[PDB]
RNA sequence: UUAAUAUUUGUUUAAUGAAAAGUAUUUUAUUAUUAUAUUGUAUAGUAUUAUUAUAGUGUAUAGUUUUUUAAAAAUAUAAAAAUAUUGUUAA
């Protein structure tokens, strides 16, 4: 509809009226390049449909574990030995998972300088470039975690870094960095609570 | 103490380009003397034998990262785990 | 002395009456073929770049038209050509605050990638023929692999 | 309460929600391959996705279910 | 009640054949506007499996199934080719997207145009064996696509009964012996059957065997009873059969030519 | 004394070397040989310019050896560098005066400019030192003041060019080496042997590589139908054979002379690239399999004999490359005389050289287990060598090692 | 307190489900029963 | 028993007990490391 | 080593390596493939002079015809990463391998880490409570804030921890001490130096702490009066 | 002891499963290349039964 | 007799929202190597792991506690809403 309704408004020079000669080949003269100007910017600049996804895709991705956890809580038979023995193993050890995720991440930080801000930079542009080799060689059970555990994020960050990896990458950078502004003034001025806010936390509810 | 006087405790300012510009680093400096007479430069990278004021521990650590990190000794901050280091 | 044409062995040429005329709804609906995205038009396109920037991109199209050794099937391949730089990160879009129109320009951290790139290409009639075919990778996306055939026609 | 062991046993174990469409199952297939930001994360082999015909062994040998 | 599917995205600028069907998720029902569900354990299930069985019909050009699964093989062996016959960008991404191997989608894609260029509808074709499944009394179906000997990479094969090894080429009949297959296929097929000639698959396959013996199946041999399946002796002697070919190229004379040279040593 | 400081001296620079973690190789006109072994097995963990690894993970004191690197130095064709059979003692002193002025160079100013990581070859015959097509650095050792220009003029562009080979080509994985190894499988199947390998390859071109490999994929089916006539499938060859092929091939007479193919008595067939054709190597196939394999058997019982001797007596055995070249086969009767004569004068021989270990009391670089060569004739060197010929006897090895 | 008996012949006789056993296994698949072939030995090797 | 079920001799078959290719799929498929010896461990800590 | 009477053909190693299996018109007609794509691919990345081109040349069309076969796929996605091939961006992987590293390019990381282990042998200095207290506040106030330097985690507890034990000490003393237009909040000695520092941390994106938050809620909780 | 000879192996496991997945995306590509050739040589173009003209026209894509 | 019955229905399959062990049995076979008394062997299954003698340069193609099929009724699943009802809080 915009697209049709601005192209129709430029209305500058429609001598050769090769519209579809222009689109289905070449150009036909360098004087009447409004049409050609229009159309590459359309082409180009102008982001490609559908790209932005709401945090209810990224939440409903997840609902599937969600219901595995519900059903298997719900109508789970009693474990045997080698289960037990698992989860006894997995309970016992969690603490030396994070002592040790900790670890990574300190040693990371202190050997090599890539501070959280590069992390969660590197996050939400789905870059690789800011960890070193041994990030992507760490085990696959906190491979994940060592990266973007310590920085916040929520549902709608993850939704956002879906969009951004589906936009181009200038496009990526320059929106990756209007809302790290945006957030920076949103952590500035979190000094004080707006009345969703309060409502939220008279209620209950955790978003 | 040496510890106090990088920072501000009690303008003009000059460029440090060699490992005797620095009267800090050189003092815990425990330089061979027929290596080098301590025209290293410190913006490069070079292993030399450190010796701590505190903890009077040997160990190697390079001078590029001593001055531009302000790397402290293994001993006084935990890596060689000897009795002054140990907890218990 | 000549070079006209970087055509395609299996696409003839097209006649369109002059009354043609496409629907308000048929026009938007176009969807062309996914030209090819190589490392010979990306470094065409580079060194015509490096040539030419910061340049608009109908500007970039008249310099790749005043070249003599040209490997490009038309403007729209020129664009997804300036999309797949525009992708990989060698050229940025800004725009223009007296013109309010956009510019591309060469990426500052592949700049220096741009400059080894068209020194190490640096360092009579002529038509090439381009001929695509599709495949799949193992991720299971379909692309195209391209080739160009070139002869001297006298 | 009459629920059967076995059947309750696959329904919570495998999931039942179908596709709807292959463009839907391309988006599934995009975001599939996510990481983990503090779940448990599972090992994303790099060929995890590609043909296993070749890689495990019974995907070629005689089948009756499939009839050779 | 209302099908999803109809929301159509990126449309084209003409009407698709369907218009209302993906065409390959199929919407498995008992009505007749539906096709027949085969018994699975979810819709997830069934949609799985025709996935599977589709892509091993597309993969050896013949498929045995029963029960209710060959109707739904047909008409979805019918819509491949359809998708084939279309033959667009947007095609082949949504049979990539559905199939198991993007190799068998492209052996599709290469060869059932040429293959029913000349045929309108009902492409493959069913056939109920008189022979059931002996663990379920169940019917079997024999489902092949039509157009074998025309263009095909198959072609005067012989599905009367199976090759000596399950990981042999299929029997080829005498009349036409000599066609050659395409060279990528071959070589797939041949990456795929070497894996059955190796020491960890036999191992592998003697472990099965012990535990299938130990879940209690019977008429199972012993797995210090069974054999290999490809000895050496065997491939040497298949491997010198099949490169066994004097056309075209005759060897080198090296005794009766002046190739050799002065060397060192050796007599 | 000068010897023992040295030989202490270049043992302390190469230990410094692989604490940088380059790798250093010595590269002749014959074979190459390996000096520094760094942490090769190691997977390249980060990018900095600069890595210092005190610890030896390969070598422990208590393992004393791998089992790996073993079959990373076999898969290359590499031989042991020793100071002690470098050669004369001028030779020795500049061998340690360039790998002390090699550690001084990285020691002075390591980092970006000389970035660690990096393959260093040593050659005699090179005009001026330049980069080679595989991605290490030759230096000619005629050239010692000139090292340090070449290597700060060298720009970070090559660096890291020569890096990133050096990382994918002998290092951890090598992808792009492994393929080459797979290629060469596959040109083995065909030649029905069990190794291919090319020599010389560390320093030198790529393209005569490459061409090779593509030439004999394209040519394959001709020496398969050929082996199929002829009956070429030999089962000892295909168990255990050994092709290596080398841009150039010298005479064992005349360095200058070049030859189409050499023959070996151990059973090695060796080639060259530039005089060689489908019909040349499959001529000298035909004319040597029936001899090859019967080399192939008598070399395998002389080195089981000699491994015996080796467990038994502490002393260690090697042969001479020239007298192996200079024999042209004739060599596997002179090595089974040695071992027969060593079998029946066996329980004599560590009964009297443990004598010259328990009457030498005071030695610069002693060794429990001194080395013999086995060569054409008697000679000897102030090394911890003996250079035993291949007609000995008690009396005569007596009075050679001491009155 | 209890003792375990898989598959044991009957009152009759042992049935074929049982000789399958006594052919494949050696002996029947409870154990209890002692194997004895002194007639089958009788009539062959003998 | 299956050892003796099949591996062993019978009045119908030759004894298997030593035959490669009947007792080839008894080794591990994951190799694991050797385990401790102590008696080399005292012959090379050799207690003083 | 091999005991048995039979032997396996193929190795573990090697599946699809030699294959034995194919016809040798396709074998012929691979390696000529393989061969006519390695040297496109080399003349692509060196053009040879006059461009012979002997081996990729073609005749059957009667004219002059070279096929310059372009490559293809040299760039490796694994499947983690098949989500950029799904996408589309596979120069952004290209970009990613041929990219140097930022923490090689980063510059301020030489100081920020050097300031944060300045801050910890500060924090390991055996002083008073108070002076100490003092002198962190100082150093952090000339240092680090004027610059937003990133604090780590463990340093952001620890100095909490100082402020609180110091906040509770200082109102004892206070208390014992004793035995207008003010403000409640400035009642707590360290109150506003907690809320700065926690919201500095907050805003260069480091994770919180349980205890952090804990002292933060105890300096908040020994308050006089009730405050929005 | 046991720890370093599980990592010693682990190790040569980790490079071995890399190695097997680098060399089957080689042998994809390979594959993809020979049947790329021998489209080339059979004048079979994989973009449906129409021909080259719906693709000059290039509407549908 | 109940009984043409009730509950079950398993041979690589839709492979799994996942993968680093110890201990006690059953079963045994010509392993190699360091190369000085005796003693108990390996894989494969089976049962168990709170009450510290199992957690690290980075984890076995791991799919029997995972189970077949061309109908309605009964029953189960409200994680089976694109219903409804009630109650709580908020504008
Ligand atoms: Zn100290």
């Amino acid at each position: 509809e915009k697209q049709r309704k601005e192209l129709d408004k430029i209305q500058s020079g429609y001598v050769t009226e090769r519209e579809l000669h222009i689109g289905c080949d070449k150009p036909l003269g360098g004087n009447a390049n409004e049409i050609a100007r229009v159309i590459d910017e359309q082409a180009l600049i102008s982001p490609t449909p559908g790209e932005k996804c709401s945090t209810a895709l990224r939440e409903l991705m997840e609902n599937e574990v969600d219901r595995r956890n519900h059903m298997m809580d719900k109508f789970g038979q009693p474990v045997g030995a080698r289960e037990f023995h698992r989860l006894f193993k997995e309970l016992r050890h969690a603490d030396n998972e994070a002592e040790t995720i900790e670890r990574h991440q300190t040693r990371l930080v202190e050997e090599y300088g890539v501070y959280p801000s590069l992390r969660l930079d590197a996050y939400m542009l789905d870059d690789d470039t800011y960890f070193p080799e041994w990030v992507n060689a760490l085990p696959y059970s906190i491979r994940d975690r060592v990266k973007f555990g310590s920085l916040g994020l929520t549902e709608k960050d993850e939704a956002l870094r879906v969009t951004l990896g589906r936009m181009p990458l200038d496009r990526r950078r320059r929106e990756w960095e209007r809302l790290k502004k945006a957030k920076e003034y949103k952590a500035a001025k979190e000094e004080t609570l707006t009345l969703a806010e309060l409502r939220d936390a008279r209620q209950g509810k955790r978003r | 103490c040496p510890s106090c006087e990088d920072r501000g405790l009690s303008q003009n300012s000059e460029l440090k380009r060699f490992l005797k510009d620095s009267p800090l680093l050189l003092a815990e400096a425990q330089l061979q003397p027929h290596e080098d007479p301590g025209t290293i430069a410190l913006r490069s990278n070079k292993l030399v034998c450190w010796k701590c004021r505190r903890c009077t521990y040997e160990f190697v650590a390079s001078v590029a990262d001593r001055f531009l990190r302000y790397k402290r000794c293994p001993q006084c901050t935990g890596e060689k785990r000897t009795p002054l280091n140990l907890l218990s | 002395v000549v070079y006209r044409g970087a055509k395609m062995k299996n696409w003839p040429e097209q006649r369109i009456p002059e009354n043609f005329k496409f629907t308000e709804e048929q026009r938007f609906r176009t969807k062309a073929i996914p030209r090819d995205v190589g490392t010979i038009p990306r470094n065409f396109v580079l060194g015509v770049l490096y040539r030419h920037q910061p340049c608009e991109v109908g500007g970039l199209w008249e310099h790749c038209t005043n070249d003599p050794e040209i490997v490009l099937d038309s403007k729209r391949h020129l664009r997804e050509v300036l999309k797949q730089a525009r992708e990989e990160g060698f050229v940025t879009f800004e725009r223009d605050a007296i013109s309010n129109e956009w510019l591309c320009f060469l990426t500052r951290e592949r700049y220096e990638e741009v400059q080894r790139i068209v020194t190490a290409k640096s360092e009579r009639f002529q038509q090439r023929e381009i001929d695509y075919l599709p495949y799949t990778d193992l991720n299971g996306k379909v692309n195209f692999m391209w080739w160009y055939e070139t002869r001297d026609v006298q | 309460y009459g629920r059967r062991y076995r059947k309750m046993e696959t329904r919570s174990k495998r999931r039942m929600r179908p596709y709807a469409s292959l463009g839907e199952i391309g988006l599934e297939n995009e975001l599939r391959k996510e990481p983990r930001i503090n779940a448990k994360g599972l090992n994303n082999t790099d060929d995890e996705d590609w043909p296993r015909h070749t890689k495990s062994w019974g995907d070629g040998m005689p089948s009756m279910r499939y009839g050779s | 009640k209302a099908r999803y599917a109809g929301i159509d995205d990126n449309p084209t600028i003409t009407y698709k054949p369907w218009d209302t069907t993906e065409p390959l998720m199929a919407d498995y029902g008992w009505t007749r506007g539906k096709l027949p569900k085969f018994r699975a354990r979810s819709p997830f299930h069934r949609q799985q499996i025709a996935r599977r069985m589709v892509t091993e019909m597309i993969r050896k050009d013949y498929c045995i199934v029963g029960g209710a699964r060959a109707p739904a093989l047909r008409i979805l062996a019918d819509h491949v080719v359809e998708l084939a016959k279309a033959g667009d960008t947007d095609s082949r991404q949504q049979l990539a997207y559905f199939l198991h191997d993007p190799l068998m989608v492209d052996k599709a894609f290469d060869e059932y145009p040429r293959r029913f260029k000349d045929m309108n509808a009902k492409y493959a074709m069913m056939t109920r064996l008189k022979s059931r499944r002996r663990t379920d009394a169940v019917a079997m179906y024999f489902v092949e696509y039509k157009n074998r000997d025309m263009s095909d990479n198959h072609k005067g094969e012989d599905y009367s009964a199976g090759p000596e090894r399950f990981f042999l080429p299929p029997r080829i009949v005498e009349t036409e012996k000599g066609i050659q297959r395409p060279p990528h296929m071959q070589m797939a097929f041949d990456r795929w059957a070497s894996k059955f000639k190796t020491e960890e698959f036999h191992h592998w396959w003697r472990l099965r065997h012990a535990k299938l013996r130990y879940w209690g199946v019977r008429n199972v041999p012993h797995p210090s009873d069974v054999d290999p399946l490809w000895t050496e002796k065997e491939e040497e002697e298949w491997h010198n059969e099949m490169l066994a070919n004097t056309g075209e190229y005759e060897d080198l004379d090296l005794d009766d030519e002046s190739y050799t040279a002065a060397g060192e040593g050796g007599e | 004394q000068q010897s023992g400081t040295l030989y202490i001296r270049g043992d302390k620079s190469i230990e410094m070397l692989r604490r940088f973690g380059v790798l250093l190789i010595i590269e002749e006109e014959g074979v190459t040989y390996l000096v520094t072994l760094p942490d090769v097995l190691d997977k390249p963990v980060d990018d900095t310019p600069s890595t210092y690894t005190p610890a030896r993970s390969l070598i422990g004191p208590d393992g004393e050896i791998d089992p790996r690197v073993q079959d990373y130095i076999r898969d290359r064709g590499l031989r042991a560098f020793d100071l002690r059979m470098a050669g004369s003692h001028s030779s020795v002193e500049r061998f340690v005066s360039a790998f002390e002025r090699l550690e001084r160079l990285y020691e002075v100013h390591r980092g970006r400019a000389m970035r660690s990581c990096v393959c260093l070859v040593l050659s005699i015959k090179a005009p001026k030192c330049y980069v080679a097509e595989d991605g290490c650095i030759v230096l000619s050792v005629q050239q010692m003041p000139m090292w340090e220009e070449f290597l700060l003029s060298l720009p970070q562009e090559v660096w890291q060019s020569c890096v990133q080979m050096h990382r994918d080509w002998r290092v951890g994985n090598a992808p792009k080496f492994h393929e080459q190894q797979r290629q060469l499988m596959k040109v083995a199947d065909m030649f029905h042997f069990f190794r291919v390998r090319l020599d010389g390859c560390i320093g030198s071109q790529t393209d005569w590589q490459q061409q090779f490999i593509l030439s004999m994929q394209k040519e394959e089916m001709i020496v398969r139908n050929a082996v199929k006539k002829y009956n070429l499938k030999s089962e000892l060859l295909k168990r255990r054979g050994e092709i290596c092929v080398s841009n150039t091939l010298r005479s064992a007479v005349d360095p200058t002379k070049e030859i189409g193919y050499r023959i070996g008595g151990d059973g090695r067939v060796y080639f060259n690239h530039s005089a060689m054709n489908t019909g040349q190597m499959l001529r000298a196939l035909k004319d040597n399999l029936r001899r090859l394999e019967t080399f192939q058997k008598q070399h395998d019982d002389a080195v089981a004999t000699l491994e015996h001797m080796s467990r038994s007596i502490p002393v260690d055995f090697s042969v001479d490359t020239n007298w192996k070249l200079r024999e042209e086969g004739n060599l596997v009767s002179c090595l089974q005389r040695f071992v027969r004569t060593i079998k029946a004068n066996q329980t004599q021989l560590s009964a009297f050289l443990t004598m010259l270990l328990k009457k030498r009391d005071g030695a610069g670089a002693p060794k429990k287990r001194m080395v013999w060569i086995i060569s054409e004739r008697f000679d000897t060197l102030p090394s911890g060598v003996v250079y035993i010929p291949w007609d000995v006897d008690f009396d005569s090895i007596k009075k050679h090692l001491l009155p | 307190p209890t003792l375990y008996l898989y598959r044991f012949p009957g009152p009759h006789g042992p049935g074929p489900y049982t000789m399958k056993y006594w052919w494949t296994l050696g002996c029947f698949p409870t154990g209890m029963e002692v194997p004895f072939r002194l007639h089958e030995f009788l009539s062959t090797y003998q | 028993c299956s050892m003796r079920v099949s591996i062993y001799s019978r009045p119908g078959k030759v004894s298997r007990l030593n035959n490669a290719d009947a007792t080839w799929h008894n080794r591990s498929r994951k190799e694991k490391p050797p385990d401790f010896d102590p008696s080399a461990f005292r012959r090379r800590y050799r207690d003083s | 080593e091999c005991r048995t009477s039979y032997r396996f053909a193929v190795k573990d190693e090697e599946r699809g390596l030699y294959d034995h299996g194919v016809t040798p018109d396709a074998r012929t007609l691979a390696a000529e493939a393989e061969a006519q794509y390695r040297a496109s691919s080399e003349f692509l990345h060196a053009p040879a002079g006059g461009l012979p081109a002997p081996e990729l040349h073609m005749e059957v069309d009667g004219t002059s015809v070279s096929c310059i076969a372009a490559p293809f796929g040299e760039e490796y996605v694994p499947s983690s990463k098949e989500r950029f091939a799904h996408r589309g961006h596979v120069g952004d992987l290209s970009r990613q391998r041929t990219s140097d590293r930022k923490y090689l390019l980063d510059a301020r990381s030489h100081l920020n880490i050097r300031k944060e282990r300045q801050l910890s042998e500060l924090l390991s200095a055996p002083m008073p409570l108070l002076q100490k207290s003092n002198e962190i506040q100082q150093m952090l106030l000339s240092d680090f804030y004027p610059q937003n330097l990133v604090v780590s985690s463990r340093n952001v507890e620890a100095v909490i921890a100082l402020w609180a034990q110091c906040s509770l000490e200082q109102c004892i003393a206070g208390l014992n001490s004793q035995r207008h237009e003010v403000d409640a909040v400035d009642s707590v000695p360290f109150l506003n130096h907690m809320k700065r520092l926690y919201f500095h941390s907050r805003q260069t994106h480091v994770a919180p702490t349980p205890l952090v938050l804990e002292y933060v809620m105890t300096a908040l909780g020994n308050v006089t009066t009730a405050d929005s | 002891k046991r720890i370093d000879t599980a990592k010693r192996m682990r190790r040569d496991r980790r490079r071995i499963e890399e190695l097997k997945t680098l060399e089957f995306w080689g042998w994809y590509m390979k594959l993809q290349r020979v049947r790329g050739r021998w489209c080339r040589e059979q004048g079979v173009s994989s973009r449906g039964v129409y021909g080259p003209a719906v693709d000059a026209a290039e509407l549908w894509g």
